């Protein structure tokens, strides 16, 4: 039944498809070469109605490589954003529960912002949920579980009235545990008033639970429903288009040609005699159906006879066109391979390190912005301090620092123009520590060793 | 990979089966209690008939002679199971993100149809060991064949002084339209237009529908349904979590066979009665549970026994 | 009570034949060419049905090199991961057993860090099991062995109500003959409990364990199940998918395309002669069935007679296959293997650094909070300070250091702004010292002797 | 699926390394396994095996893995090890570890090797009065268990075979042997040995070795280390794929010798040649010489023929060379090519990844060893045994020296750390002890 | 998963026993074929005797003593004990009657091997066999597979092992 609480919308009908090509991409080499049917087209319909056509091309996908460089952009990237730890402004003890197990289950808030980073680079949508229970939890959906929302111009204000996410458990309630138990959150704003239910489909019965607000610790309830969908774009429910697409399509393009090579390099590139000017009469007495072809074996032919190896030679059509897929995969972003035969001088990436990494720069402030905004709504549900920020790493391009760098950031801090927090973060930065700011603080309390 | 989503749409379920532990007032109950062998039984004191005598204090003359006894209660346990369902490899293969022994829609559907089958299976066993014992009225020379409560009254009158035990009625859909269209039209005018809608007896007893064959029988002008009404805890139903299914490639032939195969069972048990394993069979079927004769009435006054059955065309 | 003891959850046994896979070409040559039929398709199932059909893929096949590159990737980056020793934050006595012997064989925690963090880049899955035997134990369960788990959100926390896991054993009978017994441990999450059962399975009969709940020192039980699942993408019972996937596919294609290589080499390399324009007559006449071709000798033929010593040339189509192979392999950034023609700008590879060594930090970050998390179930069971610390090796590209960054480290220790064990644990990194801190200070306490 | 590991099937591949280590001697008496015949019809008659024997014996054998394992040993082994504890005291295990006056670094390199080679070694503790660390062969352990008690991971069996040889008064070969039967029962430690004089097993009853103090033992004092931990398992050899590349290398060096043996040589091949021209002028003998010259008849067209470079057998031989370089292993130097400093800084850790494994595993192997021998002699306990963690060690700089001191005269670096820096960088030799003693007196002048 | 752990806890033992009489056997087979042989039933009652081991000893001539264990059945060792009770040689006392080292020191293993018993109701022959060490060798190769494959189609899910 339509219009239910499992309804879906129609653009994120149409993206689903993208979003599996790229989950596929991800994956691997298993996932494209079983899923090949539509990645790679059939040479021919006619053999591919066929039994013998469709085993033809089995053979020919499953010789086929893929080579699977979308996937190392992402890890790659996500390294770039990912370095040491992102920082935390204001109370830590005070907010410790969410830093040691962001949603009950030991994961710090580190691994979840990791991974939603990899969603918003990967397929660019995610969204963060915070709820109460005592203690909030801040919870991680998929993109592929989002599956309603709705706007409304509220006295001008752009109002999210309606969302329904979609919540996954396996069901232990006795029995026999068939599948797992399926949830539907369904969450609606009214008059300034945050309301929400819980539908669960039990048995094949899509069981309702009374409507309630969740009440901050001083009570008056919400105006904003405590959910924030961050994209590659923005901070917006609107869907924002995936930063991988075009990799993606670079990458099967890259392996439908790769699958012609090796068909071409199967067949072909054996060398092989061509005995041309032979009878059968000469074959019969003297070959006798078997050639000797060895160092000391030697083989006479009759007048007129030309022996010549035949293989397809290198730098052919089919693999200049596949060097050149390469090169346009590295042209747009070179996170997912190197070459250590390109040589690039240093001060030069300078000009270019800003337009590079713009991706990895949204994705970072816009994570940043979802996260900062969720350990709000927490806040409020502990009624904590407010003034808070989670920011991830906005300094690409890490490396440990050289002693002129840490002899400019201790000649920073001498004068009062960095503090001790912030150079010991920026030390820290660099690899030379590991201790935390008060644990050093006490440390050096103590006299000199002498 | 094309719909890339589970298609919850198959109609898993139509039978409306929520009608386990708190749905029906405690009724029906679904413990998951596992127990061993094909029976388990339970023996308690039987009630003394003529514990109190009249006594002659001029004259006792000869003396009598009174035993206790034991009488014995059963619960026989009911095996299913799932026919060889062979998997299509249709072009659903996406990697499934949460795993699903069954995959696709086989456990989306075996869960209902699980519910269905134990109370389709309970209820039919009620309504045997009900006629069996002698706690069935059969209303259907008499009019239309449904009244709007004076059926109702008639299970009342049978259950005698302890009918305040009797708290709910099981019913298929027809007699519920029967009620209320006779209640639309109020020959002795009792309904008003807010009230006309009312679901339980005019008794504080809710009824509840339920779409279940094992309360229809017959067709045409013989046809049947049956409300039965249930004390408390009067059907008792318990699961032996004993679930086990298989997925086994078959191969030989032009193509493989992917097929599956599910492996439970659970236990069934009528207040006040007993299913007389000799008679039937070691592992009873649902027309052996539902025939009659195979349920001796063990406790000694039907008042004892849970559940009267309501017979109306 | 409870079901079969033994349930692989189906994802696990999807990633059975990957898992398979990838620990096969970990293996080498031998495990490769063992089960070389679901990697090297076979040139003529034709041939296949035939016995010389198989004596061919026999031969075919041993001539086959296989490169391995895998595996050295897998060493690279453990060397990489694990240069210098992880420090331990906390205190250092008390814990010293469970340093020496984490499982009471011996093993150092380290060196059970490196293989549970091998896995990980491998295979991407492993698992810490921290139990109660007396002194308790850190266990290490691969990923084969974890066959089931289970995930509730039970007051909206993610919760992890089953976890069981097949733990390999042996028996010791009375002779010293071989037997191989497993126990299957069930962990169990009900009403806020932490449940243990083991199918001991001693003797072959049922010494199932009951329901029992460990118990911490001081008591009240456990909130939570004691066994992580640690992965390459992060802490989740959910699958994490494999690093080594793609090298591994590109291995697989590189050892068949070598099979093809080293199987026209063998057969067409040798040179031939290819005498033609000749007769029977002249051959009987002069030749005799045996031709003398060293230089001491000469050898005639008639007219329009043309020797034509032919051979297999080089820069054929396999070996280019193979070469795009080959720096495909290395393009994915893996440091399976080097090239001393190639070369690099120093100062260049600085920018990407972040992104090349992307998979070691999310391992060695996953790992970490693993081992800081087994750490602290242990000493909740042995009640000791919660606030511990298990740090591995975050910096990588290791390197001696400069008397530049000596003197930069020493005059930053002398500020007040890096700690004297910051300093110290540099050193070491460094390898500028060998001996502890404390040793250093009682020794270098006293005045000089001069 | 598969067994677990290999099934413990590594036999064969030990054989294999061994015999590759060997030389190009053991690789040629095994040509049967390892290069196959070219033909199987042939291989049955006997020109074949002389045809055979002709192939194999022109062959070259490479011998890169014993290059790369005296390379991995030369980068681990260099200066000595490094001692913790009381040197005094343990000097008497130290010089003669076994009671052979074999140095404890000469056992711990030949331990290195075995780890390198094959990832499979042993030692042995045990108490003759004085403790022994023994060496024990791959090969020779012969049994382990993994039976855990107390929910804990314990070796409780393992037999090892014991090699020995009987000085009769006759110089008759007597090779006799003896079976350590290491068992622990109840977490407590039993041995039995036994002594074979040519089939005469004579067994000892059950023994119960105590330390110093008393309270016996709690685990067995035998150490398995491996290239990858040391643990009883069985751990991978770090040169498996090598040897593979090396005997791939060596059967087309096979292929290679012969064709440059046969065809390598040019010839006239005098085409458009009648036999009676040669019976009249050539006679059946032609002169090549530059003095003299030779004469054909009408349209006879002579050339020389002679099998040329780059062919494919070579091709071959070239990348797999190439693959051993790529792989990392420091088997061969390369003079045509160069490396710039500071590239090979970042891959440093990479490449010494095997060594550094093997370097802590023996170190923690030996130190177990040394806890266990100062156990039965009633010593301290931390005593510690490191091996070199710095490879590719060099004469250090001036600048560096210049650091080194400036950095011990800030109190950062004890006086130990920076004797042993000096003499890790091949500028010292005298103890640090020594040199105090010379240099606590007065200045020369 | 009680099925499998009856059928490895008889199946453990099984292994062995099937083992150790192929063992038996072929000893017994290549002794015999090699000629190494003595048969003391032909002459006089054919039943066990310090006699009969020396006898079988006279084979090996002087390194004789290398053999070490008389591997036997239960009925030849039980033999002995009769002839050892009635000993019309004063040889055995009361408090050693019941040796099982009769052989100048070497024990006397004892089983019920059918590979042993080579016989059948009065015309059997116990046979036993005495080795050096290492005499009888047993190479198992690390290859044991278990299998369990499911079957669908019936009334019941079936399993295989």
């Amino acid at each position: 039944d339509s219009n239910n609480i499992k309804y879906v919308r129609e653009d994120a009908k149409k993206m689903h498809k993208l979003w599996a090509h790229i989950r596929m991409a991800m994956e691997g080499s298993r996932a494209i070469k079983d899923n090949a049917k539509e990645f790679v087209p059939h040479p021919d319909n006619t053999k591919a109605t066929t039994p013998e056509g469709v085993a033809r091309y089995k053979a020919y996908i499953e010789r086929a490589v893929w080579y699977g460089a979308s996937a190392n952009t992402v890890d790659g990237m996500l390294g770039q954003i990912f370095a040491r730890d992102p920082v935390f402004t204001g109370p830590e003890d005070k907010f410790d529960m969410l830093i040691n197990d962001v949603d009950g289950s030991g994961l710090s808030i580190h691994q979840q912002a990791r991974d939603s980073a990899e969603d918003a680079l990967s397929l660019g949508r995610g969204g963060l949920f915070v709820d109460y229970s005592a203690r909030p939890y801040i919870k991680f959906i998929a993109a592929e579980d989002i599956l309603n929302w709705r706007e409304r111009w509220v006295n001008g204000a752009k109002r999210t009235t309606l969302l329904v996410f979609r919540e996954e458990s396996d069901a232990d309630d006795d029995g026999y545990q068939i599948y797992k138990e399926e949830v539907w959150r369904e969450l609606r704003l009214v008059d300034g008033t945050y309301w929400q239910r819980t539908w669960r489909e039990n048995d094949g019965q899509l069981y309702v639970d009374d409507w309630i607000s969740p009440t901050k610790a001083d009570g008056s309830q919400f105006d904003e429903i405590p959910f924030v969908i961050f994209g590659s774009k923005n901070n917006d429910p609107t869907i924002d288009m995936p930063p991988m697409r075009d990799l993606v399509e670079l990458n099967i393009a890259h392996f439908r040609n790769s699958a012609d090579y090796e068909e071409a390099c199967f067949i072909c590139g054996q060398p092989t005699l061509f005995l041309s000017g032979l009878t059968e009469h000469w074959v019969k007495n003297v070959l006798g159906g078997a050639v000797v072809i060895g160092s000391r074996d030697a083989v006479p032919l009759p007048v007129n006879a030309k022996p010549e190896l035949l293989q397809a030679e290198g730098n052919g059509m089919v693999k200049e066109a596949m060097d050149q897929k390469e090169r346009q995969m590295v042209a747009l972003g070179a996170k997912l391979i190197d070459s250590d035969k390109t040589q690039r001088t240093f001060g030069e990436a300078s000009m270019e390190a800003a337009a590079q990494n713009s991706v990895l720069s949204r994705v970072s402030k816009n994570v940043s912005d979802a996260y900062t905004k969720a350990l709000r709504w927490a806040a409020m549900f502990l009624g904590l301090d407010e003034k808070i920020e989670y920011e991830l790493n906005s300094d690409f391009d890490i490396n440990k620092m050289s002693p002129e760098e840490l002899a400019a950031v201790i000649s920073a801090w001498q004068s009062n123009a960095i503090s001790f927090t912030e150079m010991r973060w920026q030390i820290k930065k660099g690899g030379r520590a590991y201790l935390e700011d008060e644990d050093m603080r006490n440390e050096s309390e103590q006299d000199d060793p002498l | 990979f094309n719909d890339w989503a589970y298609k919850t749409m198959s109609e898993v379920l139509d039978q409306q089966v929520e009608l386990f532990n708190g749905a029906t007032r405690g009724a029906i109950i679904l413990r998951s209690a596992g127990n061993t062998g094909d029976l388990s039984e339970a023996a308690f004191w039987a009630k003394i008939q003529g514990l109190v005598r009249p006594r002659d204090p001029y004259s006792n003359a000869d003396v009598a002679a009174k035993d206790l006894r034991q009488l014995v209660d059963n619960t026989i346990k009911v095996a299913s199971g799932t026919p060889p369902i062979n998997i299509p490899p249709s072009m659903l293969r996406w990697i499934q993100k949460n795993p699903q022994e069954a995959g696709a829609v086989i456990g989306q559907q075996l869960a209902g149809d699980t519910m269905q089958d134990m109370l389709n299976n309970g209820l039919a066993a009620g309504k045997a060991a009900f006629t069996a014992g002698g706690a069935v009225h059969d209303i259907s020379a008499a009019g239309t064949g449904l009244m709007t409560q004076r059926a109702f009254n008639a299970a009342q009158r049978i259950f005698g002084d302890r009918s305040t035990d009797i708290q709910v009625w099981v019913s298929h859909s027809s007699p519920l339209f029967d009620l209320y269209d006779n209640a639309l039209a109020n020959a002795e005018q009792l309904y008003v237009f807010g009230t006309v809608n009312v679901r339980a007896d005019a008794f504080g007893r809710p009824i509840i529908i339920t779409d279940s064959p094992a309360l229809v029988s017959g067709a045409a002008e013989t046809l049947r349904h049956s409300t039965l009404g249930l004390t408390t805890g009067a059907i008792l139903i318990e699961q032996n979590q004993d679930f086990d299914s298989t997925v086994v490639d078959g191969t030989g032939k032009q193509n493989i066979t992917r097929q599956y195969q599910a492996e439970w069972s659970y236990n069934l048990g009528v207040n006040g009665y007993a299913y007389d394993i000799a008679t039937g069979g070691k592992a009873p079927n649902p027309t052996a549970l539902a025939t009659a004769a195979n349920w001796d009435k063990i406790s000694t006054s039907i008042k004892d026994t849970g559940g009267v059955v309501l017979v109306t065309k």
